[PDB]
């Protein structure tokens, strides 16, 4: 069918899995330390930075959308 | 019928084996003779036995301390016991000490806390005011004395150290701002001094001490830095200063826990790679440290969002209260009030809550005081009234629990605390003329 | 005379659940595709995998929290039955002295440290996956519960001395009979005069070292008089020990303690229950696969290392001096059972 | 005694400003100012205002005592009882040796002055209220128990004795010869001990119904104050024994 | 070779407190079972132990741990068993698990203190405010705001008496800053005399409202205090503004004031206020001292800056303020608790503060320089004092020339002050 990923027993390169490990682990510590339950079954430090992120983004586009009507 | 107890007599006990059954006026001279006025044995802490009694009588048992002692003068001696039922009072008036040499110390280190912020105060209203290079040479003489003095006790108090280094951040900010002669540029290198002093004692710390007071000074310093060195470089208004201030405090308390669990030197975690890590296990040194570095990250926490309370009041109060500005900025100073105020139901400390529940109190305060500093004397007393509001607001809340006790609704709530952070920065765009420039 | 004992049955201790804990195995690594950028443009992603992480952190939490929970348990059943050795002091007067039956699961063992017990509960995770790899941190996290929670920390251990027949015992000749005072002190304090004995073999032993044993109850035999005390077993040689103790081997057990160094150790046996400790000069080379009875524990500053090839077997060792095993000795001469 | 060096510094400073001594101006502010300080010099207005309080007199529930009497005194059995100016954490403010010679039979009494608010909260954990009565007796048979223990008999008294007639109250510079040595038909003797009995420190005070080194109290509290039964300290300061 | 103490063994109901007879020279472990079996039946190893300190090991007798004939010696625990720290290695349950020894819940409790300190942040800062309005423009709108908000903190604190009384007294203690801003805004003139008058008058009647309507302490040392400073301003400014002139003569009758409430401190104290309830009468008597005695430091230091602020200063002045000074350092040997002590000793401070301050605001910054000089050698000494303890069995002679130097210097000043105010060369 598939191959799933395995590796029989007998560098350093991060990975995409290790990358998104490690921004997890670093969201239920700070989750941790902040809302004091690392339930994570919502966690309210990614709205509040999205909600920023997403204001950068809007003054991103209106200046680039005030640029084409320059 | 024999009894074997331990005698005592220099009160090294022997170990004797008595008869039982016979009185004690014949076995007193061989206990004599034996150990070593009628003496007699007694149980310890008691009265010596009748001299004609057997030792099965009394009920003396094999393992008994006997004590060779003289019979007194006829009384029993009763041993009267009074009944007392608040003892915690008594070790409370032993714990509670006089005057003595301990509180000898206390004052001293007041009156030294005392001397720095006086010489701090009175050295810098005679450069200030009026006056030739003699008094920025006390502050500066206050300030490395205070920084030596800091630095030299970090192992013989520990309590005092961090005082007088706490102490020591006034004389120092004080010392590089008039310092060097001008003006402003010079909050550049008084903000360096602040930031650079508060991030050497955050060095050799303990658990504590390394409070919100030390790393809300360090960003502080950090993020009025950050903004004065667009100031003295270049030359930008007020509503740059103001919307530069405010957008460093929302950036540096939005992204607060995340700081303070990078700042708080966790141990980091060992995630593997696909291919053949076998990694070695945390050892059992730095994972009993662990609860050293929870509440160094708490402190951390508290001061990273004190920092952005005071950096987001710190340019809120230079954005609206010069004289009439744009109602941008009195609404980008709403929206970082209503903002620190909304960020109150995210955490769960108290000190945090306490902090930006109380950013609009201290918006309301600074606004009050710049309006005075400022001669206006109008829109300072709109200042009160908001700050009656804000106070009326807390006791409504405080003597009525049922308003203060949190499905759609919190959910309506919560987009709110969301949309006003959004809408921040494009109305920051608005403020400054940077569509304008485009 | 003496006062009397009558057996009053044992008070009933935390019970241990030596089962078996099982723990689902981590997820086996989903994976996720770059995001095919025109999907980055548009506005199982990271959300999907990274809800699954939360959902099995959550449930390891949970099994943490389980484990917990029985190590806590273990070690208020060996703290209730292995004291340390300054509360059993108020232990021989009360209703708790002579208690353990022959029937309990700890029964002549004698405490003698505390160090890092191996967690009776099985903490086994099920898996079936050949070599498949698994997901990052869910298997990190695993990882580490299961080489942290799976020891208990220092907890108090014991010499199974039901089972052992014989100990040596190698150190300075006034921290080591520290270690035989405590234990031994622990074997007369639990268990009854009708279960174990103790004889002892010393050369200076009426000198405030050894004397302490004077008073015991265990020490005597049935019906000799000898004077002062009954027959006491505190005899100078090792071979006359075995004469005064023709009748009594031939099953209340004993632990016939030898302390000098030299005059034929073990000259009892080579028995059934006579575990002869017995304390020596030196260490030895290469010595036969160290048993699991007749073993060799060095007693160290503060640790008691057994020999094996140095596996110092207990983290920090009970000492209890001469006049504190005085006091327990003469606080416990009055009942006779 | 600062205010008499304040009043006598200000007409000596009076007198010294007064150097024109014409038109008896700067002369009478002059003899105001010597015929003054030779009243307030100061151990003669005491005199004058003991003896208008003395007119005065012609026209408690916080210290509470207990008293022994012991018929065998010794000076052997007075290490015992000084030892009870700070015992067993209840800080007794004063132990009262009196020995009364009336006639030929020296009656001898002790009397111990528990305080209320020296050992405050030593009595608050007593009961939710204080009981100080109800310990001062405590004390008392404890040193009833511990004198009647090493020899000697005591029996607590309630109703003691007159000091005074309802006659001559001295006191003496503290020793020996004179508290043997102190006729008339009634004499009266006390000793009193108080503060920390590492190194105690005493009073001693005399009545008869100046001898060898006495000295005479003028203006009666001294004799009120010298029955067992008395909650005070029998003025006149103490010596370091 | 015994001695007799006495054990306290509180922990079955109450206590029981026991003299006894302990042998000496044997050690704690043999006769530990001797008292408790006197003191407990009339089980963790217990152990007698000095009442504030730790307990005694039973290795040591009673002879070599030192213990006097005649102590009381409770009867504690062995100190303590060995912890066990919970470990985790899980660095998020790490942080959820602890930081519990935080009492992080907000609660209905943590709202009230919020309040009552925004109420009383608010009190504050419309009186600054307000102040600050009228203390630099000309208007009746600070008048009328002090004297809404002043009006408003006198009815919210009096009224909430019977509710709370840890707001209400901390209420009435800020209540009397609008109160004081108030009475020294009526008929405006140019600040006149007596508007200080009318504020030590209305300080004065609100501390002796709100202290004769107090319940109970914490709040009667600092009404004490201000009560007797706003007497004593009223009574100097009631020769200041009816009888004379009074050029300086003020500076010499508030430092006689102080003066005469220092060292009367105890006869104005008893003043102020079968077996009763005395641990509150205690309490409220020491309050009272400590309040006494603040007001005489106050009052000290204004007239000892009233003296010596402005130029041409006579040198009579500038000896009595550090007569009165030392004289005030030196009375701290007198008085046993700890609170009197520290107003008495840190008035040469709050002086070299004040005059500091005086300095500044008189706008001369030659002398402040001086004051910062003697402020560094009031805390040189205070630093000498405290590195190397030297506790008053030193520094049974010399103890008696300090009495006399300071029943002298305490005298010194009294002709002095008579001499500065000119009453002698009448």
């Amino acid at each position: 069918r598939s191959f799933s990923s395995r590796t029989p027993v007998n560098r350093g390169f991060v990975t995409r899995h290790q990358v998104s490990g490690w921004r997890f682990v670093m969201r239920r510590i700070a989750s941790g330390v902040a809302l004091h339950d690392t339930r994570m079954l919502v966690d309210p430090l990614r709205t509040q930075s999205r909600a920023v992120l997403t204001g950068a983004l809007i003054l991103v586009t209106g200046l680039v959308g005030c640029f084409i009507f320059s | 019928p024999i009894v074997r107890v331990a005698v005592l007599a220099g009160g090294r006990l022997t170990e004797m084996a008595l008869p039982s059954e016979l009185p004690l006026r014949e076995i007193l001279p061989a206990v004599q003779r034996i150990v070593q006025v009628r003496l007699s044995l007694a149980p310890i802490g008691g009265a010596p036995f009748s001299l004609d009694a057997t030792l099965d009588t009394v009920g003396v048992v094999d393992g008994d301390l006997l004590a060779l002692q003289a019979v007194p003068s006829g009384p029993p001696a009763p041993r009267i016991v009074e009944d007392i039922a608040d003892a915690a009072v008594i070790f409370s008036e032993a714990r509670r000490r006089q005057w003595g040499p301990t509180h000898i110390a206390r004052g001293a280190a007041l009156a030294l806390i005392g001397l720095i912020l006086v010489g701090t105060g009175l050295s810098v209203a005679h450069r200030v005011i009026t006056g030739d290079l003699l008094g920025q040479f006390i502050v500066s003489g206050i300030a490395l004395a205070t920084v030596i003095a800091a630095l030299a006790v970090r192992n013989r108090s520990a309590v005092l150290a961090t005082s007088l280094a706490v102490t020591a951040l006034v004389p120092v900010a004080a010392a590089f701002a008039l310092g060097v002669p001008g003006d402003a540029p010079n909050v550049l290198l008084a903000a360096a001094g602040v930031a650079a002093w508060s991030l050497i004692s955050m060095a050799g710390s303990p658990d504590d001490r390394g409070i919100a007071v030390f790393t809300a000074t360090a960003v502080t310093g950090v993020g009025v830095l950050l903004v004065a060195g667009a100031a003295s470089l270049w030359v930008i208004s007020s509503d740059v200063i103001g919307c530069a201030l405010v957008l460093l405090g929302l950036i540096v308390t939005v992204q607060a826990a995340q700081l303070s669990a990078m700042w708080a030197r966790f141990p980091l975690p060992v995630i593997p790679a696909p291919g053949d890590p076998t990694p070695a296990a945390r050892p059992l040194s730095v994972l009993a440290d662990l609860p050293r570095r929870v509440r160094v990250s708490q402190a951390h926490q508290t001061g990273v969002i004190a920092a952005g309370v005071l950096l987001g009041v710190a340019g809120s109060v230079a954005l609206v209260s010069s004289a009439n500005a744009s109602p941008w900025a009195w609404y980008i100073v709403v929206a970082a009030a209503a903002g620190a105020a909304l960020r109150a139901r995210v955490w769960d400390s108290a000190a945090c809550k306490a902090w930006l529940l109380g950013h609009s109190y201290l918006l309301a305060v600074a606004l009050l005081v710049a309006f005075v500093i400022g001669d206006r004397y109008q829109a300072a007393l709109w200042a009160l009234a908001a700050l009656a509001v804000l106070v009326l607001v807390w006791i409504v809340a405080a003597l009525n629990p049922k308003i203060a006790s949190p499905l759609p609704m919190r959910r309506m709530v919560g987009f709110l605390a969301t949309g006003l952070d959004a809408s921040l920065i494009p109305v920051m765009a608005l403020l400054v003329g940077l569509f304008s420039l485009v | 005379s003496r006062l009397i004992f009558e057996h009053q049955r044992r008070l009933t201790p935390p019970t241990t659940r030596k089962g078996t804990i099982t723990i689902e195995p981590p997820p086996q690594l989903p994976r996720v595709v770059p995001p095919s950028l025109l999907r980055r443009v548009l506005p199982m992603r990271t959300e999907e995998v990274d809800a699954e992480r939360a959902d099995y952190l959550r449930y390891l939490s949970v099994v943490r929290d389980n484990v917990r929970a029985h190590a806590a348990e273990q070690r208020a059943a060996l703290e209730w039955s292995h004291p340390e050795p300054e509360v059993l002091a108020t232990i021989p007067g009360t209703r708790r002295q002579w208690e353990r039956d022959p029937r309990d699961r700890d029964f002549l063992v004698l405490r003698a440290g505390r160090h890092d017990v191996p967690l009776d509960a099985a903490l086994k995770v099920k898996d079936t996956a050949d070599e498949i790899d698994l997901e990052p941190v869910a298997h990190s996290a695993l990882r580490g519960l299961l080489d942290v929670q799976r020891t208990v920390r220092d907890a108090p251990t014991g010499l199974d001395v039901a089972k052992l027949a014989r100990i040596t015992v190698i150190g300075e000749a006034d921290e080591a009979r520290a270690a035989i005072r405590a234990w031994i002190a622990q074997a007369v304090t639990w268990h009854d005069p009708t279960m174990l004995g103790v004889a002892l073999a010393a050369p200076d032993l009426e000198s405030g070292d050894w004397s302490w044993l004077k008073w015991l109850p265990h020490v005597d035999v049935p019906n000799e008089a000898d004077g002062v005390g009954p027959a006491r077993y505190l005899t100078t040689s090792t071979a006359e020990l075995r004469e005064r103790l023709a009748p009594a081997l031939a099953l209340k057990h004993l632990l016939v303690v030898l302390d000098d160094p030299d005059a034929d150790p073990d000259d009892i046996a080579r028995l059934t229950g006579v575990t002869v400790i017995h304390r020596t000069t030196e260490l030895p080379n290469r010595e036969q696969y160290p048993d699991p009875e007749r073993p060799i524990l060095r007693v160290a500053d503060g640790r008691i290392e057994r020999w094996q090839v140095w596996q110092p077997c207990v983290d920090v060792a009970d000492a209890m001096s001469a006049a504190e095993a005085a006091h327990i000795a003469r606080r416990l001469s009055r009942w006779d059972s | 005694m600062t205010a008499r060096i304040a009043l006598a510094s200000l007409f000596v400073v009076a007198a010294v400003l007064a150097q024109p001594w014409q038109t008896t101006t700067q002369r009478w502010v002059l003899g105001v100012s010597i015929a003054a300080v030779i009243v307030l010099l100061m151990f003669l207005t005491t005199r004058i205002g003991r003896a208008l309080a003395m007119v005065r007199r012609n026209r408690d529930a916080h210290r509470a005592t207990v008293v022994l009497r012991v018929d065998p005194a010794a000076p052997a059995q007075l290490p015992v009882v000084v030892g009870y100016l700070d015992r067993y954490g209840i800080t007794c403010d004063k132990v009262r040796i009196t020995h009364r010679d009336a006639g030929g039979t020296r009656r001898s009494w002790i009397s111990l002055t528990v305080d209320a608010v020296d050992n405050l909260a030593a009595l608050q954990a007593r009961s939710a209220r204080i009981p100080l009565q109800d310990t001062t007796e405590v004390v008392g048979r404890r040193l009833a128990d511990h004198l009647r223990e090493q020899g000697w008999t005591v029996t607590v008294v309630e109703g003691v004795d007159t000091p005074l007639p309802v006659v001559a109250a001295y006191r003496v510079k503290v020793l020996d010869e004179v508290l043997a040595e102190i006729p008339a038909e009634e004499t009266w003797t006390a000793l009193e001990f108080t503060g920390s009995p590492a190194e105690p420190l005493l009073t001693v005070c005399a009545a008869v119904r100046p001898l060898a080194g006495l000295t005479p109290a003028r203006g009666r509290p001294a004799l009120a104050a010298l029955n067992p039964l008395s909650t005070e300290r029998l003025d006149g300061t103490a010596v370091p024994l």
